[PDB]
């Protein structure tokens, strides 16, 4: 849609309000660890076929090597992404984070100890010849234990847990650090904390609908 | 083990390329002169065809795995070129890019077919609990810390 | 006279049993919306 | 003994991959499920020979009835104790199972633990501030190049052969 | 004739796997980088952690993947004004600090 900025040599535009928008980004991280056997795929139950195959040398000593290196790497991909924090952090039993609501992202004990949103992602997305599928080293219960450590560490400590010893700080105060890092003074958050908490909570809620409404999101 | 793994992968791929010369590919003999002397040119041509086609694929496979592997090294030479522009030739503010901590500086060290970065980082230690306050009121006005 | 064979003329080309499958086969079938004499 | 309900005239069964799955017995009209008898791979779980020569064998995707005997999601683990503890991963196996050589000493097979637990003493007025620091220097190794290898057509394929 | 036909069919599958697995490693390195820089710290790289001014992000796992919820601050309700590079009061030029 066309737009032309009312640009002059003495006119400046300055915002007076704001919105706290929460967007979603989806990234593939791993594949299925599939291995395929030479003898069973090519000459399944045939001694005569198997003997002639040996004339080709080690064509499929390579293939079992190539398909394994993929599989041992698919487990590294998952390890680099999630396995970044050492101590498994936890949220306090209380939930008075200055008025911010994380129930939709934090694990809930009413279930697979996943969260509200993680379950929407998991619900949505759904042999005779040596096709052996290996199991991932980190089962999905361990992976969701890892993203709770990152979620719980962020909420209580901020960015101080990926840089050294985890130092706690109130979530109302931590957002003043985050606000102060984008050129907006601290007092903008404190004076409007009640409005901001509602904007953060409302935007999170739309995430579940946006995934629940259209199935093409994932 | 990162630079050594590169060396082993290349050598194994080359050794597999050589050892494929000792394969019949459905021919009588793996030696070129033996199949030439044993049979007549009208028949040796078929046995010659079986070997060369077998040796074309063995050479074709090696180059393809080289093109895939060389693109895995170019993605590491672009990262090391980026970790030197941003970690060494300037101080970084990207988390965990130049080591785990708060980045201070880095020093490159060469290595065979590689490079080693020594990421000097500042790590906080000896935390102490305190009691915080968003602001303080003194004369009916709210005071916020500058930094 | 002539009539329009809307959707009839479909048979089982084999004995095999397939459950919830959209199988595609090439055999002598009555073309859809044809002219039955 | 299957569970599918074939049609009256049907004698075969097939999957999406056009692989034979079920058969109706001609004598007694009962449908039979066909599952290929178990196959897979054999992996030898071992600490270094610099430590010991005692190994544990894992049969991938097997119910332990076709081969002290631990059954996991990866397969039948033979020769490794199962411990109810949880340590750091030493030798990966699959589905969270990691075998390790420890205390005499034998090979165990536990469920790996995702780091040491920690809960931050978080309140709405408590802040923690460091008082000292350490200057740590870490090492990062990155490959940058390979060996410039070239291979000739004529010499590799038809070395000293005009006819070839 | 069959085995040679089946060797190529197996040879082709692995090659397309090696090309595809390298497309996932370039996404697992980006997601590992969007977690070190967006989640474990606040980013100043534009459009890296969502369109806006980045505040924080929260990872959510998914089958064979990861979902980032990028909390960003978006300005709104702009108002026109009249600007000045500097102001003179006592014959000297004054520039704003911040
Ligand atoms: C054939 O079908 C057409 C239209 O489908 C119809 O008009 C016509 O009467 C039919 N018969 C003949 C003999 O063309
Ligand atoms: C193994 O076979 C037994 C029969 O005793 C059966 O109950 C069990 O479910 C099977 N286990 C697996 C993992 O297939």
């Amino acid at each position: 849609a066309e737009n032309s900025v009312a640009y002059s040599n003495n006119s400046i535009a300055i915002p007076t309000n704001f919105t706290i928008s929460v967007t979603t980004e989806i990234l593939p991280v791993s594949m299925t660890k599939t291995s395929v056997d030479c003898t069973m795929y090519i000459c399944g139950d045939s001694t005569e076929c198997s003997n002639l195959l040996l004339q080709y040398g080690s064509f499929c000593t390579q293939l079992n090597r190539a398909l394994t290196g993929i599989a041992v790497e698919q487990d590294k991909n998952t390890q680099e992404v999630f396995a970044q924090v050492k101590q498994i952090y936890k949220t306090p039993p209380i939930k008075d984070f200055g008025g911010f609501n994380f129930s939709q992202i934090l694990p809930d004990p009413s279930k697979s100890k996943r969260s509200f949103i993680e379950d929407l992602l998991f619900n949505k997305v759904t042999k005779f010849n040596g096709l052996t599928v290996l199991p991932p080293l980190l089962t999905d219960e361990m992976i969701a234990q890892y993203t709770s450590a990152l979620l719980a560490g962020t909420i209580t400590s901020g960015w101080t847990f990926g840089a050294g010893p985890a130092l706690q700080i109130p979530f109302p105060m931590q957002m003043a650090y985050r606000f102060n890092g984008i050129g907006v003074t601290q007092n903008v958050l404190y004076e409007n904390q009640k409005l901001i908490a509602n904007q953060f909570n409302s935007a999170i809620g739309k995430i579940q609908d946006s995934l629940s409404s259209t199935p093409s999101a994932l | 083990g990162k630079l050594q793994d590169v060396v082993n992968q290349n050598a194994q791929a080359l050794n597999t390329l050589v050892k494929q010369l000792s394969s019949n590919f459905g021919a009588i003999s793996s030696v070129l002169n033996d199949i030439l002397s044993r049979l007549d040119p009208p028949e040796a041509e078929v046995q010659i065809d079986r070997l060369i086609t077998g040796r074309l694929q063995s050479l074709q496979t090696y180059v393809t795995q080289q093109l895939i592997r060389a693109a895995e090294i170019r993605a590491s030479a672009n990262l090391a070129a980026t970790k030197m522009s941003e970690c060494v030739l300037g101080q970084s503010k990207r988390v965990d890019f130049c080591g785990k901590g708060y980045h201070l500086m880095s020093f490159p060290q060469s290595a065979p077919h590689g490079v080693v970065f020594l990421h000097v980082t500042y790590v906080p230690a000896q935390e102490k609990n305190f009691t915080t306050a968003p602001a303080i009121c003194h004369d009916g006005k709210a005071h916020f810390p500058r930094e | 006279a002539y009539t329009n064979s809307f959707t009839r003329g479909v048979y089982y080309p084999d004995k095999v049993f397939r459950s919830s499958v959209l199988h595609s086969t090439q055999d002598l079938f009555l073309p859809f919306f044809s002219n039955v004499t | 003994e299957s569970n599918k309900k074939f049609l009256p005239f049907q004698q075969f069964g097939r999957d999406i991959a056009d692989t034979t799955d079920a058969v109706r017995d001609p004598q007694t009209l009962e449908i039979l499920d066909i599952t290929p008898c178990s196959f897979g791979g054999v992996s030898v779980i071992t600490p270094g020979t610099n430590t010991s020569n005692e190994v544990a064998v894992l049969y991938q995707d097997v119910n332990c009835t076709e081969v002290n005997v631990f059954q996991t999601r990866a397969g039948c683990l033979i020769g490794a104790e199962h411990v109810n503890n949880s340590y750091e991963c030493d030798i990966p196996i699959g589905a969270g199972i990691c075998a390790s050589y420890q205390t005499s000493q034998s090979i165990i097979a536990y469920t790996m633990s995702l780091g040491a637990e920690n809960s931050v003493a978080y309140s709405n007025n408590s802040i923690a501030i460091p008082t000292n620091f350490t200057i740590s220097v870490t090492t990062e190794i990155l490959p940058v190049s390979m060996t410039k290898t070239s291979v000739d057509c004529t010499m590799y394929i038809c070395g000293d052969s005009t006819e070839c």
